[PDB]
């Protein structure tokens, strides 16, 4: 399936102060999506190859 | 290590290693800020 990589601190706030502050303290919530998306992206390839 | 010094320095402050192996690694997201603000507004401009 298409590789979708989606920021989550652009999707979350977008070119916000106030918005980054604030998600830095709820701890790699944002970190943690990136994982499963890029993991996602290289097992599409990975399965294609 | 800085995690700002580098291209090479930037991706060893996300991964939290010294030692970096071979591959591609993402280290931020790059937007670029609006050199300027602008209004299109309505002159009449009228007092209340």
């Amino acid at each position: 399936m298409t590789k979708t990589s989606v920021d989550c601190t652009m999707y979350i706030c977008g070119d916000s102060t106030e918005c980054s502050n604030l998600l830095l303290q709820y701890g790699s919530f944002c970190t943690q999506l990136n994982r499963a998306l890029t993991g996602i992206a290289v097992e599409q390839d990975k399965n294609t190859q | 290590v800085d995690c700002a010094l580098d291209p090479l320095s930037e991706t060893k402050c996300t991964l939290k290693s010294f030692t970096v192996e071979k591959g591609i690694y993402q280290t931020s997201n790059f937007r670029v800020q609006p050199t300027e603000s602008i209004v299109r507004f309505p002159n009449i401009t009228n007092l209340c």
